């Protein structure tokens, strides 16, 4: 081959770079209660809106 | 070993032969029989009745020498 | 040197280095949610717990410590506990009012411990077993009132005695060692330190204050020696740290304290000496044959004369 | 460890079944698009397999990949490994006359079904002969290829025969003028039937290690295995059916007309 | 040299739905208790509502 | 304890069943909360928050949400701790004025709590077996379509004695899984209201739908009888992947020879979206012009894919007294 | 085949000279004394397999 | 300046203490002990009221009620020697009736023992209860569970002396005793859990019981502890067409645990994907068990094809477990009924893949990157897996240069310098002025 | 280290249980029935009654 550069990175090469990161848990979003219309906006200091 | 392990192949396919020859026999002819204890109300133990809820005869020849009495 | 544009712009390797490395969570800042005290594992029966809750009002729950002064609840364990009749809900119900005299330092509270449980526990060799939860109330309460019933009580909870040892927890252990190094027992310490090491405690999570006053008692020569040994026991961030408490805690931090430190300089030159030393750089028979023989040849060479 | 998983793997190779404990790791083993791109690779760009479309100057994609067998062959009665100058020219005559079937069969839907009943089956087919035996065939639809020669429908009726490739006036004669229509399954089967019309035995030298009083036994393990498949065999030989006027099993002697 | 996974041919792109199979004889029984659309029923080969009527 | 006990209340009010098995799930926690915060729920709030969380649970029929937190409680032990609370009550005001207390089970049987439970025990026995005789027999009826079928001739459920002795044998034996006693005591009171003393129907009603909602027993002989699935080989003749020789029993087609077992000839349990069932022949042939190049045409007879044994009991009872 | 094995571990005697040197630059890098409290499972003055382990 | 690599992951604190892998162990073993002393203390309480009631009541005859209620008890605690005398007793005084055959066969599957098994020596895998509840006389409490079957048909025949000849074949109570009969036949070995599709259920076919839904399921818990999942779908696909009402969860957990033994990995995922999309039946935590621990032993798996070059390549399934966790708050599924030997798993699954917002603000300071690498460097030989050792479809012939004009669009500045002297004599060809070509 | 002893707690531990469980089956009742016939049996396979019920 003598110079092989591949145009797109294996599939051992991502499932490497995805186990060595962890995920966020807010990303999955989920929600079924509502919105907290007195409340959440109104919280503690350092964690407020 | 190997002449050896060969001789109780043929040892064991004697006895694997002979032991579903009888327990057909035994089942064919019970069958013929028809003993009725349905009246007396019994345990339910019997001859056939004995031999049919053993389970599968595991034959000896299908067996590897640690179920025939060799140590692990 | 560098990566051209025109070349593709492929990733070179992939590099697993968390899951090579499963590193533990390590902070230097404490736990803010920890309890940093010693838990009593109050687990009544639920029928006695509704049955004696105007008197377990006035007894500390779970992170709740009310003000109640302590002669009202040993007047009210004086009274109303022989009219229960149940071991296990007296003495669940006497390890409150240990951990109540112990928060307000009661002094008086030891005679409770010898008028019921002293026979039947640690008196002529009892084969009775006294539940968890009463051992360590009166451990806490001994140790923070520096009360010297200690010493019956932690023989009974070794691997021929009752064997509670494995069952005390970190925070036990640092109030345990403040008192003994308060009132200075030096086989006190040694005992003690011997039995965590023997029952793996976390050594390295100790209090820092409560090892640097229980070194500080060490005077007598033999466990001066066996402290030299289990000094090499802490960890390296640890040991570094109780050198700067303990040179506090005699210098301006003196204050922090209730009773002031004594004065032992040979345990804090050894205490400086082994912290700079886990951290980074930055025959007499046969030789007094040989004397004598000398001294007998140079009076034969005339070295050493006679009277002139 | 377990004895349930034990006797789960040698009751799963009796079955001749994949065992259990060898899935115990994964092996995603050697895809094809590697192992095509190593063949080309290692032949030099793979030059003989590659079709002469792939030379020309534009070529689709299925001109760029290599030369396989398809499921079109498998039909053919004549096709051999090398045609002779006009064998392959009616193969693909033959394989426009499916497609023309295929399209025909949508049109008037006579598609197979997914739960179809061989009963329902050639119904459908017989429906489908009828249909295409009217229809004339499209020769624009009929396109030229990789190699082969534009010939037209007289010249192989010259060659292999009216019979190859028939007439409607051909094939009413047949199950019973130049234009050529669709072929049925019907009209070739009528014209093929035209043209038809002991365990564990072991050898000598482990009989040499044995002893006479071992190969007693052996000979007689051999007499009831013997007797017991002959007497399996003569019980189906036999053919004796239970009558139940009787109670009894009966044999038959004589054959009528 | 081959693998040693579960060998599975992919999942049928056909429509299912809109795909009116033959008949079975189990789906003649419901007949009566079966929902289905208007090209169910007034199907091109095999109508199910004169099924349904027979 | 509190604040979760609210948050219950406002799940309940709110009828959300996600969130009571969420506050539920809270409640119990983790070993971070529980053992390195020490900030652990009480033993008295766990078994309020536990019980209003199974009281609505078994009042909307909710089987599995139902089944975990009775498992909470036979796990903790709470399923006598509304007794425990009666008698501490008693045990309070008798530690009030002076007397001694203690805690055995003559002291928890001579409350009106267990005393109440073992008196209308009868009642709900007899309700339970009206009920279960209800829906064997309407079982019966929609496996044939309405007569009635073989199926409720015979159920699981034996008579009950006539005593109270045999009413908690009959209750032990049939629906031991569970404590029934510890049930009725929780369906007593419902809003405040005492159903035991005030609707004695609806005390009947709502104690027997709740011991059959947490019986797994009760749940595995109140099924509705399904058809018999038969098992299927492949065809000698491939035409489809879809059709099936399928398997059947001496029962569908009487006669002929003595089958042996299904799985030695090759029928296995084979059914998909497309599957079809049929048994296979084929066209005899004779001295034809066919002797070799065909494969013996597979003539196709379409039979179905369950045996109704309980349609197929009744239609021949029917050919039984309907002919006669 | 016995050729190929013997062949293949003389191109690695630099190596793993090299390889033993890095051996004691990691060792000398190691926490001093006789370890943390946080990373042991056996306690030190007993024996891991010792009879009397838990006191 | 030096790059810094985008392709290494950030330095995060993703394990545990060996005090903590210690201590998890410790406090694992003393709950082991708890149900190890559980048992043995209500087995001797059972065993002690079998030697009262035959010591002291030795001339007395016991009311049949209490024999039986002492029979089933024997029986839950694997002590079906004990029971069987006093089952045949009550046989022979025509005391058992239709509900009582079923529950003396639903107790020989020992539910006592089972839940020792599973805490203890299973390790808390469900499938391997029935793997290991097969050995302590698998066989045995097979013969006395067809006894009992035989026990109970002809005492159904006696029980029902129109529908006479299809009687007691055509009652509940026939399929109720064949429903336990499959139950306890699945706690035997593996030559009769093979029995219960094709021995068992033949034989209720030839006998003409109708089935119910709990026989199906037995029979597809059977068909999953073999391992074959083509007849085991083939069941439900059964329950699909026909009787879709009364599919219940237990249908569902035996496909779990099914492709969890043949290491069918992705078609463990797409049944749980089927149960969170339709939401009936609801989703028990055996469902949340069976699920969770086929990502571990998938998690667990090593690959052999690229032979593990870099890492372990299946660790990353674990990402998936924030998601399942996520997916049980929603369906209803406490997380907290989940098993001690999980439980430690999904959380190990949770600090290696899981960050909160308040933690991603603070993970990547170098105060935390650099306490990474000197934990490295001071103890990296207790934890390192390496330190143990147009359009184209109608285009065929393009058309070109189709006078799509280039100016009335504006490019012009194009310019583009070369180097000077290409072709003069006095200028070498090859020379260290190449490099100037690669400039921008 | 300490590989004899640890062994040998596991042996004693194994003996000691073969050992109560010997001493339960030797005191225990063992009746096998055919047809009617009831024959009582101990744990040493000693016959004690061959009775009819």
């Amino acid at each position: 081959r003598m110079g092989y550069i591949p145009r797109y990175t294996p599939w051992e090469w991502i499932a490497i770079q995805e186990a060595d990161q962890p995920l966020i848990a807010e990303q999955i979003r989920q929600d079924n209660i509502g919105t907290s219309y007195f409340f959440s906006l109104n919280r503690y200091w350092r964690y407020k809106a | 070993r190997r002449v050896n392990r060969q001789k109780v192949n043929v040892a064991a396919s004697l006895l694997d032969n002979f032991v579903e020859q009888e327990w057909t026999t035994i089942l064919r002819d019970k069958h013929d029989v028809t003993d009725v204890t349905k009246t007396l109300n019994d345990t339910q133990n019997d001859k056939k009745q004995l031999a049919r809820r053993l389970g599968r005869y595991m034959l000896f020849a299908n067996r590897s020498l640690d179920d025939t009495g060799f140590p692990t | 040197y560098h990566w051209h544009y025109n070349l593709p712009q492929g990733m070179e390797r992939p590099h697993s280095v968390n899951r090579t490395f499963a590193a533990p969570f390590q902070s230097n800042h404490s736990l803010v949610n920890k309890y940093r005290g010693v838990w009593i594992e109050f687990d009544m029966h639920p029928a006695f717990s509704v049955a004696l809750e105007p008197q377990l009002r006035k007894l500390p729950r779970g992170r709740t410590l009310p003000k109640t002064p302590a002669e009202e609840v040993i007047a009210d364990y004086t009274a109303l506990a022989p009219l229960v009749d149940d071991e296990k809900t007296r003495d669940l119900w006497l390890a409150k009012v240990f951990q109540h005299c112990a928060f307000q330092r009661c002094g008086g509270a030891m005679e409770l411990w010898e008028r019921y449980c002293h026979q039947r526990f640690t008196a002529e060799g009892a084969t009775a077993k006294p539940p968890l939860s009463l051992v360590k109330s009166v451990l806490f309460y001994c140790n923070k009132t520096d009360n010297s019933g200690w010493r019956a009580l932690f023989d009974r909870c070794l691997k021929d005695g009752w064997n509670y040892t494995p069952l005390f927890d970190t925070a036990q252990w640092s109030f345990m060692l403040k008192s003994i190094g308060r009132m200075g027992d030096e086989d006190g310490v040694r005992a003690v330190l011997e039995e965590m090491l023997d029952v793996q405690a976390d050594l390295d999570r100790v209090e820092a204050r409560s090892v640097v006053i229980a070194l500080n008692a060490v005077t007598n020569a033999d466990v001066y020696e066996f402290v030299k040994k289990y000094l090499f026991n802490f960890g390296e961030r640890k040991v570094k740290f109780l050198r700067t408490t303990y040179s506090d805690l005699r210098g301006h931090g003196a204050g922090k304290l209730r009773i002031p430190l004594k004065e032992n300089d040979n345990m804090y030159y050894h205490v400086c000496w082994h912290s700079s030393i886990r951290s980074p750089r930055q025959p007499n028979a046969k030789i007094d044959d040989i004397v004598k023989d000398k001294i007998e040849k140079w009076k034969a060479e005339g070295l050493l004369p006679e009277d002139y | 460890q377990n004895k349930f998983d034990i006797m789960r793997r040698e009751d799963r190779l009796s079955k001749g079944e994949q065992d259990l404990t060898e899935r115990n790791t994964i092996h995603y083993g050697v895809p094809i698009q590697q192992i095509v791109d190593e063949f080309v690779f290692r032949h030099r760009n793979a030059r003989g397999e590659r079709p002469l479309d792939y030379f020309k100057p534009f070529p689709n994609f299925r001109a760029l990949r290599l030369n396989r067998m398809y499921r079109d062959v498998e039909g053919f009665s004549l096709m051999k490994q090398r045609p002779e100058f006009l064998e392959w020219e009616l193969f693909t005559r033959y394989r426009q006359h499916h497609q023309q079937r295929r399209r025909l069969a949508l049109l008037h839907g006579l598609e197979p079904v997914a739960n179809e009943t061989a009963q329902e089956r050639d119904t459908r087919r017989h429906r489908l002969d009828e249909i295409c035996e009217r229809t004339p065939f499209d020769e624009r639809e009929m396109r030229v290829n990789d190699d082969e020669m534009r010939v037209s429908v007289e010249t192989l009726r010259s060659w292999f025969g009216v019979y190859m490739l028939p007439s409607p006036t051909v094939v009413n004669a047949v199950l019973g003028d130049t234009r050529e229509h669709v072929l049925s399954s019907r009209y070739l089967n009528r014209l093929l039937l035209l043209e038809s019309y002991v365990p564990h035995e072991q050898p000598q030298e482990v009989l040499r290690h044995f002893s006479a009083e071992e190969r007693a036994m052996y000979e007689q393990h051999v007499k009831e295995q013997t007797s017991r498949q002959l007497g399996e065999w003569e019980r189906a030989m036999k053919r004796r059916r239970w009558l139940t006027d009787h109670q009894q099993y009966g044999h038959v002697v004589s054959h009528g007309l | 040299t081959l693998h040693n996974q579960r060998s599975a041919a992919p999942e049928s792109s056909v429509s299912q739905s809109h795909t009116v199979n033959a008949p079975t004889v189990d789906e003649c029984e419901m007949l009566a208790e079966r929902w289905g659309t208007m090209n169910y029923w007034h199907n091109d080969t095999f109508p199910r509502l004169v099924v349904f009527l027979k | 304890g509190e604040v979760l006990h609210n948050l219950m209340r406002c799940a309940i009010a709110a009828r959300h069943r996600a969130r009571i098995m969420w506050v539920y799930n809270v409640m119990r926690g983790r070993f971070y909360e529980n053992v390195v915060v020490r900030a652990e729920v009480d033993l008295i709030w766990r078994y309020r928050i536990a019980m209003i969380a199974l009281e609505y649970l078994l009042d909307h029929e909710c089987a599995e949400e139902a089944a975990a937190i009775y498992s909470y409680l036979v796990e903790e032990e709470l399923l006598r701790c509304d007794v425990h609370v009666r008698v501490g009550l008693h045990m309070r005001e008798a530690i009030a004025a002076g007397k001694p207390i203690t805690l055995n089970n003559d002291v928890m049987n001579a409350t009106s709590l267990v005393r109440d439970a073992t008196a209308v025990a009868p009642e709900v026995a007899r309700e339970l077996q009206r009920r279960h005789a209800q829906t064997l027999q309407n079982n019966a009826v929609e496996a044939v379509g309405a007569g009635s079928a073989p199926w409720s001739i015979l159920g699981p459920l034996t008579a009950i004695g006539p005593t109270a002795e045999d009413t908690m044998v009959w209750l032990q034996q049939h629906y031991g899984d569970v404590d029934v006693m510890s049930i009725m005591r929780w369906a007593r009171f419902r809003k405040g209201k005492d159903l035991m003393a005030k609707d004695r129907p609806q005390y009947l009603a709502r104690a027997a739908a709740w011991i059959e909602l947490l019986s797994k027993r009760n749940r595995e002989m109140e099924e509705v009888p399904l058809t018999y699935m038969r098992k299927s080989k492949p065809l000698v003749l491939d035409t489809n992947s879809n059709v099936r020789v399928a398997w059947q029993t001496p029962l569908m087609r009487s006669g002929g020879p003595p089958r042996l077992l299904a799985r030695e000839e090759g029928y296995v349990f084979h059914h998909s979206n497309s599957s079809r069932f049929v048994e296979e022949t084929y066209r005899h042939p004779g001295e034809s012009l066919q002797s070799r190049y065909l494969a013996l045409q597979p003539l196709h007879t379409e039979v179905s894919a369950k045996e109704d044994f309980q349609r197929l009991y009744y239609q021949a009872q029917k050919h039984h007294k309907q002919q006669e | 085949i016995v050729l190929n094995e013997q062949l293949h571990t003389v191109k690695f005697f630099d190596l793993k000279i090299g390889d033993a040197i890095r051996d004691i630059l990691q060792l000398l890098q190691r926490e001093t004394g006789v370890g943390s409290s946080v990373n042991r499972d056996t306690p030190v003055g007993i024996s891991p397999n010792n009879p009397e382990r838990r006191v | 300046r030096k790059p810094q690599n985008q392709w290494e992951g950030v330095y995060y604190y993703s394990g545990i203490t060996k005090r903590q892998r210690h201590l998890i162990l410790l406090h694992r073993k003393r709950e082991r002990e708890a149900h190890m002393r559980s048992f043995n203390i209500s087995r001797a309480s059972v065993l002690q009221r079998l030697e009262q009631l035959s010591g002291d009541r030795k001339q007395e005859s016991l009311p049949p009620h209490v024999r039986l209620d002492l029979a089933v008890r024997l029986a839950q605690h694997g002590l079906y020697q004990q029971a069987t005398p006093i089952v045949d007793e009550l046989h022979h005084q025509k005391a058992l009736h239709a509900g009582h055959y079923a529950l003396l066969i639903n107790a020989l599957a020992c539910p006592r023992l089972g839940q020792r098994i599973l805490h203890c020596d299973a390790q808390c895998d469900p499938a391997l209860t029935y793997k290991l509840l097969g050995d302590e006389n698998g066989e045995e409490r097979a013969q006395e569970a067809y006894r009992w079957f035989d026990l109970a048909l002809t005492s159904l025949a006696v029980d029902c002396g129109h529908f006479v000849p299809y009687l007691p074949q055509g009652t509940a109570a026939a399929s109720h005793i064949t429903n336990a009969l499959m139950r306890t036949l699945l706690t035997c070995g593996y030559t009769h859990v093979a029995a219960i599709p094709d021995s068992v259920y033949d034989r209720m076919g030839s006998m003409g019981i109708s089935p119910t839904i709990s026989t199906y399921e037995l029979v597809m818990l059977a068909l999953s502890l073999q391992g074959n999942m083509v007849e085991a779908e083939s069941i439900l696909s059964f329950l699909r067409s026909h009787h879709s009402e009364h599919i219940t969860v237990e249908s569902f957990n035996a496909l779990l645990l099914g492709h969890r033994e043949a290491r069918q990995f992705d078609c463990c995922d797409a049944i749980w994907q089927e149960l969170v999309d339709r939401r009936w039946p609801r989703a028990s935590p055996l469902t949340a068990e069976l699920y969770l621990r086929s990502i571990m032993d998938h998690a667990n798996t090593p690959t052999s094809e690229p032979l593990q070059s870099f890492a372990n390549i299946n660790v990353v399934e674990k990402k998936k477990v924030p998601l399942v966790l996520a997916q049980m708050d929603e369906l209803g599924v406490p997380r907290t009924h989940l098993s001690r030997v999980l439980m430690d798993e999904v959380e190990d699954s949770l600090r290696k893949f899981q960050t909160y917002r308040s933690r991603f603000y603070e993970w990547g300071r170098a105060v935390k990157q650099f306490d990474f690498i000197e934990f490295r460097r001071r103890n990296g030989w207790l934890y390192d897996l390496h330190l143990m050792k147009g359009d184209i479809y109608y285009d065929d012939t393009r058309g070109l240069h189709d006078r799509s004009p280039t100016w009335m669009n504006e490019v012009p500045e194009t310019r583009y310098d070369r180097l000077y002297g290409v072709n003069h004599p006095d200028i070498a060809k090859i020379g260290i002025r190449r490099h100037l070509n690669v400039e921008y | 280290s300490f590989r004899y002893t640890n062994n040998l707690i596991g042996a004693l531990k194994h003996r000691l249980l073969l050992e109560s469980s010997y001493r339960e089956i030797a005191s225990r009742k063992f009746i096998g029935n055919c047809r009617g016939v009831e024959v009582v049996c101990s744990g040493y396979g000693t016959v004690l009654a061959v009775q009819l019920t």
